[PDB]
């Protein structure tokens, strides 16, 4: 199904988004 | 020659003669500042329309909509890649070019690293990749349009094409051009739209498109050349994959892996390290405003598939026998080239589906695509002879003469163009914009390279600098000179290229050619002494907040912390719509 590869993709994205606030807010300061 | 057409190409130049006029009342083109960098004075707008309209020609209509028709949907990959791409300039290369204060991205390499030569190498180095990569595609593009569309002489046109550009450009600076870049990108996604929907109505919607395109394949698959015989079947059939962005890693026309990753690697030059998009962020009224702006040209970036990509395919499901022909005597029969016809796709569709008012319109889309790409060119390699080459031949210059001297380059390579008209013209079919592809991938990725390693590592210094760059085109000419050897040919008529020269695809090449050029200047940098921080304030990533005293081998990037949460905010999301779109057509 095209729609559930959209929605899988923006699921992965929202992943490497929230791991990139939590590395640089924890080994940055 | 219906009056109507006349009418809609009058309101045109109407708009962009008046646009421009109002532009040269408002502004300072007195200065080098003002001339050749808007004043540091664009808002969001303009520079979100500039970096659309300034990368979207002629080349983007003959070239997605033909490759659309030949080879499906994946060709968005070059149009979408940018998405991800426009963010890197916006949030970490643009910050530390307002630092560093540089009117030419040359300079900012000469404040880096700091001898005469690097500044010099790539200054010669970009006016050989615009005469290549970016005037050629226009140059060719244009012709192909007006070859088809109108049938008025492809020498002359392109003549009257190259003069009024010239004095549309040479009369303003980089402020007329961005004001009048609203104007032209209001124009280009408007008939491109209208265009799009009559394409759509004849398939019967977007059910027809992808119902219709794969059994669309052409009925003449004999030739009466013997040593040609029947066309394979794998060569005349429209490709299994054509429906899907994300295609095979050894046997995909575009392979994946070298979709995202090698296309990243050259679309970081030609996004993040080069004169052309970059000056556009060089005239912003503030950092916010810059960002915002690379928010709107992502949006925009968006719209091709839709646009170029998807007509270019309905143009092969309409006209199979005409857009997808294989044999030899019928291609040099439709359009005079043997290889194949995919070019006709976008102007097909033209001459075919669009009333008698609108035709006109698309001419103005046309003309507004390749006005726009066209003079940003000339002003932006203006920018690099004068900054970079006169002020060497002749230092206490002073801002009189360096704008006389501007003005003298743009007449200049424009003779350059014409005189360069009949080798591009030797391009046969869509063999230009894959060679496009290709040179940028052979000579961008030891550029894009060095300006990452010259951002983001403070330890490269300029021989590792140097000697990587000059590495790096060793590498690069080494495939693309043995091939240009072989020639191109078709899938009917293959080259006699060896597989270890030409299996590997370039955008594969351009991934390799970046890692050792990456490692080359990292190796002669670590070998040689360094560079302390007294040298570096300001004109690297860590240092682009500093406040201290630079010592030289509004520079006050900060923002309204609300309306930065702002432009945060959007490019999440405009990333999200990204990343579900890939999704979606993976
Ligand atoms: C004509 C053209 C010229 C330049 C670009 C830019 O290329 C940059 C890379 O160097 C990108 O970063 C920019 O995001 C993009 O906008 C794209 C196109 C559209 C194509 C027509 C047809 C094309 C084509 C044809 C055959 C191929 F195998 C591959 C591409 S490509
Ligand atoms: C050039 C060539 O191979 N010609 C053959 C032809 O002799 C044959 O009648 C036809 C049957 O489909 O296939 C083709
Ligand atoms: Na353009």
């Amino acid at each position: 199904q095209p729609w559930m590869q959209g929605l899988i993709a923006v699921a992965v994205f929202l992943v490497l988004v929230a791991i990139a606030f939590a590395v640089n807010h924890f080994w940055c300061q | 020659d219906n009056p109507a057409d006349i009418l809609v190409i009058a309101a045109y130049f109407l708009l962009v003669i008046g646009v421009g006029l109002w532009s040269m009342c408002r502004t300072n083109r007195g200065t080098v500042g003002g001339y050749f960098l808007a004043g540091r004075s664009m808002v969001w707008w303009p520079v979100g329309a500039s970096l659309f309209a300034s990368n979207i020609g002629s080349g983007h209509f003959v070239g997605l909509a033909g490759t659309g028709a030949a080879s499906g949907l994946a060709v968005a990959g070059f149009e979408w890649n940018a998405l991800f791409v426009v963010l890197l300039l916006g949030w970490l290369f643009a910050p530390v070019y307002l630092t560093a204060g540089v009117i030419t991205m040359p300079q900012y390499l000469r404040k880096r690293f700091g001898g005469r030569r690097i500044r010099l190498y790539l200054s010669v180095l970009s006016l050989f990749l615009y005469i290549f990569t970016k005037i050629s595609v226009d140059m060719f593009s244009g012709a192909v349009f007006i070859q088809q569309a109108l049938g008025w002489n492809i020498y002359a046109s392109v003549i009257a094409l190259l003069g009024i550009t010239m004095i549309y450009t040479v009369t303003g600076g980089l402020a007329a051009l961005m004001y009048t870049d609203t104007v032209q990108t209001f124009v280009i996604l408007g008939g491109a739209c209208i265009l799009m929907g009559y394409a759509f109505h004849e398939v019967g919607g977007y059910s027809g498109l992808f119902d219709k395109y794969l059994g669309a394949a052409t009925s003449l698959t004999v030739s009466e050349d013997p040593a040609v015989g029947n066309i394979s079947s794998f060569c005349y059939r429209p490709r299994p994959d054509s429906y899907h962005l994300l295609r095979h890693p050894v046997t995909g026309d575009l392979p994946w892996p070298a979709l995202l990753l090698g296309l990243t690697i050259v679309s970081g030059w030609y996004w993040c390290s080069d004169q052309v998009i970059v000056q556009r962020c060089l005239a912003g009224k503030s950092l916010t405003h810059i960002k915002a702006g690379c928010i709107l040209c992502g949006y925009l970036k968006l719209t091709p598939m839709f646009l170029m990509v998807m007509p270019g395919m309905i143009s092969r499901i309409l006209y199979p026998d005409e857009v997808a022909c294989v044999v030899p005597e019928v291609c040099r029969r439709v359009c005079g080239t043997e290889v194949g016809c995919s070019n006709i796709a976008y102007p097909r569709l033209v001459v075919k589906l669009m009333p008698n008012g609108l035709r006109g319109l698309m001419l103005a889309v046309m003309l507004a695509a390749l006005m726009s790409s066209l003079a940003s060119i000339f002003n932006s390699s203006s920018t690099l002879f004068t900054m970079d080459i006169y002020t060497r031949l002749r230092p206490r210059a002073g801002d009189r003469e360096l704008l006389l001297v501007g003005r003298l380059w743009v007449v200049f390579i424009v003779v350059v163009s014409v005189a360069w008209l009949p080798v591009v013209q030797a391009a046969q079919g869509g063999q230009l914009f894959d060679y496009i592809q290709a040179v940028s991938s052979y000579l961008a990725p030891p550029v894009s390279a060095v300006f990452v390693l010259a951002l983001f590592v403070p330890r490269v210094n300029e021989q590792g600098a140097f000697w990587g760059l000059i590495g790096g085109l060793l590498m690069g000419l080494a495939r693309l000179i043995p091939e240009f050897s072989f020639g191109s040919g078709s899938c009917v008529q293959p080259s006699a290229c060896p597989a270890f020269l030409c299996g590997v695809h370039y955008l594969y090449f351009a991934i390799v050619l970046f890692f050792c050029s990456g490692l080359l200047t990292l190796t002669v940098s670590l070998c040689t002494a360094p560079i302390p921080r007294k040298h570096l304030h300001r004109l690297v990533f860590s240092l682009r907040h500093s406040k201290e005293e630079r010592e030289d081998l509004l520079e006050d990037i900060s923002e309204d912390p609300s309306w930065a949460r702002v432009v945060n905010l959007n490019a999440l999301l405009m990333m999200a719509v990204a990343v579900f779109l890939w999704g979606f057509y993976a």
